[PDB]
């Protein structure tokens, strides 16, 4: 519930974290 | 002009309308007079030939 109560292309780049989310 | 191809990401110049991405299915109801749409991203999202 905490993951679903926390609620893309244009140059910039989210990189995924180095630990993932699991 | 040419025709266009899915799942190959390319550039599109729709009149001066330039982007680049993949060209993929459609799957959502639109208005009969659209030229073309836009996501949440503030991104050209639709395309219409």
């Amino acid at each position: 519930l905490l993951f679903n109560k926390v609620t893309k292309f244009n140059g910039l780049t989210v990189l995924p974290p180095l630990l993932t989310d699991e | 002009s040419t025709n266009l191809v899915k799942n190959k990401c390319v550039n599109f110049n729709f009149n001066g309308l330039t982007g680049t991405g993949v060209l993929t299915e459609s799957n959502k109801k639109f208005l009969p007079f659209q030229q073309f749409g836009r996501d949440i991203a503030d991104t050209t999202d639709a395309v219409r030939d």
